[PDB]
């Protein structure tokens, strides 16, 4: 099993965009944050395109804030390079999206549209379709030699790569102009809308189609996509030591190979590792016998053993997840004691990463 | 101090919901599995179109249909019902304005889907309003259908908007017979009949989200069920030895002596290992501890569930219904 080096990566420039993918609650956040304040401390001008951090880490970063643009993390003089980071706001780069195609004008009357506010801002995808839109506005903007993307939760890792141009492609539906802004279909299909939804709200949502005035989404979707594919990209896989995170890294891993995405490795995060080398099934007979004869040694006996099993466990997936690819690099990061919601434990889990 | 009080069991209408990833889906199958014990008939409803029973259950997608998907203890009968939104916007054309033909139409162009999708208080309406059918559905005795309804319901970040009426009922077609169906689903909804479960793990999203929960639904005059406090793990020391362990501090000595007792001898890169291996876990479950403390001032009733060891499988369902039944759930 190839050893991950995460350091060799982010200290090679060639290297200018690191995507950090995988399910949700596996620690992409705080791994997107961890490899870009190492990348800083390595001399680099890093960018981190964070989602979600929790409040801790977000105002350890200084990105507590509304803002929906990069923003400098103060690091100890020391520091090298400069690591800057933001935290994304999905209702505001829909709003600069519509204003960049749009225009200013045309965008003060679509961003006081009830329908775009309520509906059109929350559907399906639309975390994932502005997490690249904002990538494509930091590349475009060439300030940083170095941006690190964190990707929206979700039970599919695969929903960073397709919800977009879903998203794109229902946006584009000929539904929209010919059901709300005549025929058989369409007008058994139109009669059946007008008797059914608010009369208000189909106002809102034909005055929406009108003034966008948009195959618009589905080609920016496509556009923003191809910037994946440039020389200098690399993908970080998380998963956490649980099957169902597992399995989705191993769907991610498989979609890279099929479309010839460069794949740094995979980060086999929250493992506990073996500290005594004492068997489970003797630790199980010692806590056994002390039962029948203080009381600690056996509790600590019964950690050991408790923890060794879940090491076996962990060991198990991992060798599962090797064996279907023995050409991924892997990189085990143990479960740390104690949050990592400031820079401090940001540098531990970064020691982790690049060990 | 009982997680589950007698009122409890006169609810018909019992909402799972929770943070993304908590236990939702296992715990309401768990539940409903507890609910059916006794030869009573119990609906395990789903309605996100995620098909989440299916997987649960390890079977092909399920259709539109109420069908018996598990046996209950004492021949009792688990039925599911994977709500297709676009079946049940049909069925809503059909009956309140006879748009069948329409219907029909409208499904082969994909038109149900846009609808659903462009008018989210539309696709709430008809959630709640085939909920609240499933829960007052009588026999040809006048008898209830159903002993009880369980709902695999949307996150804790959507479960109050989900169920508020008034606010999905607003943006539709004013007049006709969907306005007198919806003050049925008001009345339901805030009464005796009904309660919201929120499942939550010992973590600081889960919980924050739980009592963000709880308090918007109590204004909303919701009924609250009980918090399930899902994934537990044993602590496996001593308040005393736990507190002092989470600090660094563990008797050497002491180990040391209970060792020799249990005839082990341990050299001292090992011995070291084992030490901070129970530091690591003291710090876990004191850290646990502090995040659950939280919910402490919450006067809602509490249940507490295990942690499988492997997958969570048909077994595992019966296991997590048996630790149920032993808190009261009935
Ligand atoms: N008591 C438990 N012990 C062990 N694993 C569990 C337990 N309860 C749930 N799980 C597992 O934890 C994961 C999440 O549980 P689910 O029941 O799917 O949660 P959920 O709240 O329905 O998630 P979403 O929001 O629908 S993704 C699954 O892999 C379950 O099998
Ligand atoms: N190696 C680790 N050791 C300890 N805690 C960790 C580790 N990695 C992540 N965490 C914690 O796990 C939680 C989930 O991490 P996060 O990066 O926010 O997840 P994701 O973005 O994948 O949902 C956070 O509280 C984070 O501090
Ligand atoms: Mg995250
Ligand atoms: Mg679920």
């Amino acid at each position: 099993p190839k050893t991950l080096d995460m350091g060799a990566i982010l200290a090679d420039t060639s290297n200018r965009v690191v995507v950090c993918c995988g399910a949700g609650g596996v620690g992409k956040t705080t791994t997107a944050a961890a490899l870009a304040l190492r990348a800083a401390e390595y001399g680099r001008t890093v960018v981190v395109l964070t989602i979600d951090p929790a409040k801790r880490l977000a105002q350890a970063l200084g990105i507590n804030d509304l803002g929906n643009t990069p923003q400098r993390v103060p690091l100890a003089p020391e520091v090298p390079g400069e690591l800057h980071a933001m935290m994304l706001d999905m209702r505001r780069t829909f709003d600069e999206m519509v204003m960049q195609y749009s225009g200013p004008e045309r965008a003060q009357s679509i961003l006081d549209n009830q329908f775009y506010q309520t509906v059109a801002t929350s559907l399906a995808g639309t975390q994932e379709y502005m997490a690249m839109e904002k990538l494509g506005q930091l590349l475009s903007q060439d300030r940083w030699d170095l941006i690190v993307v964190d990707t929206p939760p979700s039970r599919n890792a695969l929903d960073f790569l397709d919800a977009p141009k879903r998203l794109g492609s229902f946006m584009d539906s000929r539904l929209w102009r010919l059901l709300l802004a005549i025929t058989g279909v369409m007008g058994l299909a139109m009669k059946a809308l007008s008797t059914v939804l608010g009369s208000q709200m189909l106002a809102d949502a034909a005055a929406f189609v009108q003034s966008l005035d948009a195959g618009g989404f589905r080609e920016k979707a496509d556009r923003t996509y191809a910037l994946l594919k440039r020389r200098g990209t690399q993908f970080v896989v998380v998963s956490a030591a649980e099957p169902d995170a597992l399995r989705e890294a191993s769907f991610f891993v498989d979609r890279l190979s099929q479309e010839s995405m460069p794949l740094a490795g995979l980060v086999f995060n929250r493992t506990h590792p073996m500290l005594c080398a004492l068997p489970i099934e003797r630790a199980i007979d010692a806590a056994e016998t002390l039962d029948a004869e203080t009381s600690l040694a056996a509790a600590v006996l019964r950690i050991h053993a408790e923890r060794g099993q879940t090491a076996k466990r962990e060991i198990r997936l991992l060798s599962r997840f090797t064996g279907a690819n023995p050409t991924v690099p892997v990189v085990g990061v143990p479960s740390l004691p104690f949050d990592v919601s400031d820079l401090e434990a940001l540098r531990a889990l970064a020691d982790q990463l690049t060990t | 101090s009982v997680g589950w009080p007698s009122r409890l069991s006169g609810v018909r209408l019992h909402l799972v919901t929770g943070k993304g990833g908590t236990g939702k889906s296992t715990i309401a199958a768990a539940l409903a599995l507890t609910l059916a014990a006794g030869g009573r008939k119990v609906l395990l409803v789903e309605v996100e179109g995620r098909q989440g029973i299916a997987q649960l259950f390890d079977v092909p997608p399920l259709p539109y249909q109420e069908l018996k998907i598990a046996t209950a203890e004492r021949g009792g009968q688990v039925n599911a019902l994977a709500i297709d939104i676009e079946a049940a916007f049909l069925e809503y054309l059909d009956m309140f304005y006879n748009l069948g033909i329409a219907g029909r139409a409208m499904r082969r162009i994909g038109a149900v889907e846009f609808a659903t999708t462009i008018a989210p208080g539309l696709r709430d309406v008809l959630l709640t309003g085939k909920i609240k059918e499933t829960v007052v559905r009588l026999d040809k005795n006048k008898l209830p259908v159903y002993d009880a309804i369980v709902v695999d319901a949307p996150p804790t970040g959507r479960i109050a908007r989900f169920l508020d009426v008034t606010k999905a009922v607003s943006d539709l077609a004013k007049g006709g017979p969907v306005h007198a169906q919806s003050e049925g689903v008001v009345k339901l909804l805030h009464s005796n009949q009904t309660a919201i479960h929120l499942v939550t793990l010992l973590e600081a999203l889960p919980v924050q989200e739980t009592l963000e929960a709880i308090e918007e639904l109590a204004q909303m005059e919701l009924p609250i069920g009980s918090v399930i406090v899902n994934r537990n793990i044993p602590a496996h020391l001593e308040p005393q030895d736990l507190a002092k362990a989470a600090e660094g501090e563990v008797d050497a000595d002491s180990v040391r002596a209970g060792l020799l007792t249990a005839g082990v001898k341990l050299p001292d890169a090992d011995f070291a290992g084992l030490l901070t291996e129970t530091i690591q876990h003291a710090t876990r479950i004191t850290a646990r501890a502090e995040i659950a403390q939280q919910l402490d001032a919450l006067q809602v009733p509490r249940l507490e569930l295990p942690t499988v060891s492997d997958g969570v499988d048909l077994g595992s369902l019966y296991e997590l219904s048996e630790s149920l039944a032993q808190q009261g759930v009935r």
